[PDB]
């Protein structure tokens, strides 16, 4: 009974990664593996495996970072399902454009505190791989209690956010990540910090 | 740095440009940037000189592109190239890599199809305008 191919294969971004996710095959047992593949540079174009996901029996694969991709280009993934003797006919994901469909990540702030002035920084662990994107950040301020927020400017990643406090407890930092290639591209925010004052 | 009008503007001719090599047979005998191009492999002082002949290869291929189809999409970009190149040239100043790398792209268009030339140049516009430009930015 040859193997029938996954479902629902779909190359999508998520905090600046790439991922192919897909579902079993109707008609499978349980206890299959999968294996994976991408197009490598478009001038040097054929299918790579990716090592990391060869037989896997996860219904995902990290799709970042790969020997020979180009994320300066589209490109696609595969994925078909293997048991020993078997194995179904390939599908295709559709093509990823990573410059404009790259979706950010929130950043982690880095807090410090001198007397008055409350420091904001946003700091990012990027796949190293990662062309040279433009970056921005926007913190959400709020006091725990009273409702109002305060939304600094757009700031560079970069640059910190500085908060100029008043003596008045609890207080709340949050961050967003924004990228703009050709559309603006938000995160959410990142989980709020809060601390006593 | 680039515009979003700009690259909304390099998208779509880019885009056109891929669709009409899809007619073509656009094989190279060999290919036509090194599969390494990469000017962090380069001093500082020469990185704009590469720059600078990535740029002009990719004019005079994309000047050359057939049809009013693909000239209409290519006007903008080949505006903002224009631009980009005399830019960079205003700011411009023993055989290896530098040499190298510069007689392959000079020698390309003398050895590989039109169809060749219009691929290569065409998938590496973004990465030309993204990541290249950057680096010589930076480095100044
Ligand atoms: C606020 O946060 C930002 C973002 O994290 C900080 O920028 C980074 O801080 C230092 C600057 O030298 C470095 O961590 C980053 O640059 C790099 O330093 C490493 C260590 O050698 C090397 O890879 C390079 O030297 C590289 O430049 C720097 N990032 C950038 C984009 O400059 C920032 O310092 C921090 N606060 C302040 C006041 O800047
Ligand atoms: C893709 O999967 C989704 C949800 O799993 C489903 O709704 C949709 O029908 C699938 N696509 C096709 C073409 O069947």
């Amino acid at each position: 009974p040859r193997l029938a191919p996954p479902q629902n294969v779909t190359l999508l971004s998520q905090n600046f990664s790439v991922y192919l996710t897909w579902l079993p095959g109707l008609g499978n047992p349980q206890d299959v593996t999968y294996f994976v593949a991408y197009q490598s540079s478009p001038t040097r174009r054929r299918w790579r495996e990716v090592e990391e996901c060869a037989g896997t029996k996860e219904l995902l694969c990290s799709m970042m970072c790969l020997k020979k991709q180009d994320l300066y280009n589209k490109f696609k993934g595969r994925v078909r399902t293997v048991s020993p003797s078997s194995k179904s006919p390939w599908v295709e994901s559709e093509y990823l454009d990573y410059l404009f469909e790259v979706e950010p990540a929130p950043p982690v702030l880095v807090l410090t505190q001198t007397e008055e002035i409350l420091s904001a920084n946003a700091t990012y662990q990027l796949p190293p791989c990662m062309p040279p994107l433009d970056l921005k950040y926007e913190v959400a301020f709020w006091k725990e209690g009273a409702g109002n927020k305060t939304l600094f400017p757009v700031t560079p990643h970069g640059q910190p956010v500085q908060i100029t406090l008043q003596p008045a407890e609890h207080h709340c930092l949050s961050a967003r990540t924004i990228y703009t290639f050709s559309v603006p591209k938000y995160s959410k925010f990142s989980k709020p910090t809060c601390f006593l004052l | 740095s680039l515009s979003p009008q700009e690259l909304a503007s390099f998208k779509k001719a880019r885009d056109a440009l891929e669709e009409s090599l899809k007619l073509k047979n656009w094989s190279c005998s060999s290919p036509v940037f090194p599969g390494n191009w990469d000017l962090r492999l380069l001093q500082v002082r020469e990185r704009p000189v590469a720059l600078e002949a990535e740029l002009a290869l990719t004019l005079k291929v994309l000047e050359a592109a057939a049809g009013p189809a693909l000239e209409d999409v290519l006007d903008q970009p080949l505006h903002t190239l224009h631009h980009i190149l005399s830019q960079l040239q205003a700011c411009i100043q023993p055989r290896g890599r530098l040499h190298h790398w510069l007689h392959r792209l000079q020698e390309a268009p003398k050895k590989e199809s039109a169809g060749c030339l219009e691929a290569s140049v065409t998938f590496n516009l973004f990465r030309l305008l993204t990541r290249d430009l950057k680096y010589v930015a930076d480095g100044n």
